């Protein structure tokens, strides 16, 4: 099976450099062109560049907003493609995707899962987690995940055992520059005090794991 | 640079009814080699893009037959014959005939289900948060359709502006609804200068607006 | 523009 895995993303200071990798398996890597794309949060798809197979000269092409600053390279022996970014600006913040360009289908066909690059002066900060306690047929409760940077956070309820009724909202960027979000769940009224509800919050950029019990 | 103009930018489709999305390019996508370098992608919510159609009308392997494409020169159309919940997401056209490769702005497709009113819940700030010097009041609108809804904060009968933020979920695959949270943030000093905290909700599914209130420190 | 073709040498 065709496999593509982007890595290298994270928070980086403006002006600095960062190199992303696209590690591939399941095909003769050298025979294929590889392409990079990016998607700023909330925005559309954007082409970054591509690099041809060495069978066709191995040269690369770039979008206008990266020419000079970004270079795409490839290591056929390791089956890895690279995107080297330099002079990074805040407007370069995006999920960056690598893709195998087909031959019959001469476009990006197989896409990786992407890697988030955040270009910002701010520092990493873990979130505080506060309960949204239920009170006066159906009851609602949740957790408020406040003041963290950068994206993202993960939220589960009861270690994944509670999935029906769960809504985890997109993060909102506050006037401070820090993000917050809430996760809520609707449960039967009968299960208050009967069933225990704990929201599990993970913020990998901070290595923070908090399990907050929500009590009526 | 070739401009790719998609219309419409958003589509609400009754399940089982057809959808059609138009893509117009500023130059011809027909090359001298005889091929038309126009491609259609779908990005489902939270997922990587996936190819649907290549070279105007060819379905990519494994794409359901309800997807088809047509057109020539500068005008192209993607048709989904009977839309399903798994078809929700953003559709992009893309050209590869010229550098840079460019995309349309994306067309968002949702399921158009019957109107459903929100269930409203309010949550005062937690005593844990209050100790830290900030108070967040949260109003939750659960499982409603359409996405349009109005949430207004009122503190001792005075309407609030500029101190709340809203977030909305993607369309739920189980019932085709949305949910929304609105968070009012105040310094605890300002929070303790008022008593009544209410969020008032207006929605197409509500015949009369719905208010949820509490009094600070009375429950 | 042959430079848009990822599967040929543009020279």
């Amino acid at each position: 099976e065709v496999q593509l895995v982007e890595s290298g993303g994270g928070l980086v200071q403006p002006g600095r450099s960062l190199r992303l990798s696209c590690t591939t398996s399941g095909f003769t890597f050298g025979d294929y062109a590889m392409s990079w794309f990016r998607q700023a949060p909330g925005k559309g798809l954007e082409w970054v560049g591509f690099i041809r197979s060495k069978g066709f000269g191995g040269t690369a092409e770039y979008a206008a907003f990266v020419k000079g600053r970004f270079t795409i390279s490839r290591d056929d022996s390791r089956s890895i493609a690279y995107l080297q970014m330099t002079s990074l600006k805040p407007e370069d913040t995006a999920v960056y995707y690598c893709s195998r360009v087909g031959v019959v289908i001469a476009t990006a066909v197989y896409w990786g899962q992407g890697t988030l690059v955040t270009v910002s002066s701010a520092s990493t900060k873990g979130p505080s987690v506060f309960p949204l306690a239920p009170s006066s047929g159906t009851a609602a409760l949740g957790c408020l995940v406040k003041d963290y940077f950068p994206e993202p956070v993960t939220v589960s309820w009861n270690s994944g055992a509670l999935t029906s009724g769960v809504h985890t909202f997109p993060a909102v960027l506050q006037s401070s520059g820090l993000y917050s979000l809430s996760s809520v769940v609707t449960v039967p009224s009968s299960s208050l005090g009967t069933q225990t509800y704990i929201c599990n919050v993970n913020h990998k950029p901070s290595n923070t794991k908090v399990d907050k019990k929500v009590e009526p | 640079d070739i401009l790719m103009t998609q219309t419409p930018l958003s589509l609400s489709v009754t399940p089982g009814q057809p959808a059609s999305i138009s893509c117009k390019s500023s130059q011809s996508l027909l090359d001298n080699d005889g091929k038309t370098y126009l491609y259609w992608y779908l990005q489902k919510p939270g997922q990587s893009p996936q190819l649907l159609i290549y070279e105007v009308s060819n379905r990519f392997s494994g794409v359901p037959e309800r997807f088809s494409g047509s057109g020539s020169g500068t005008d192209f159309t993607l048709k989904i014959r009977r839309v399903e919940a798994e078809d929700v997401g953003v559709y992009y056209c893309m050209q590869r005939i010229d550098l840079p490769w460019t995309f349309g702005q994306g067309t968002k497709v949702e399921i158009k289900r019957t109107v459903a009113a929100p269930s409203v819940f309010i949550f005062p700030p937690s005593d844990e948060q209050l100790k830290s010097g900030t108070a967040s009041v949260v109003c939750l609108l659960n499982n409603f359709y359409p996405r349009e809804a109005k949430v207004q904060w009122k503190v001792d009968n005075a309407l609030q502006s500029g101190n709340s933020q809203e977030s909305v979920t993607e369309q739920d695959s189980k019932d085709s609804t949305y949910s929304l949270s609105s968070t009012l943030t105040l310094s605890k000093a300002d929070y303790e200068k008022h008593k009544v905290y209410a969020c008032e909700v207006t929605h197409q599914g509500l015949s009369s607006p719905v208010t949820k209130s509490f009094n600070r420190g009375e429950c | 523009n042959p430079n848009a073709n990822p599967n040929a040498n543009p020279n």
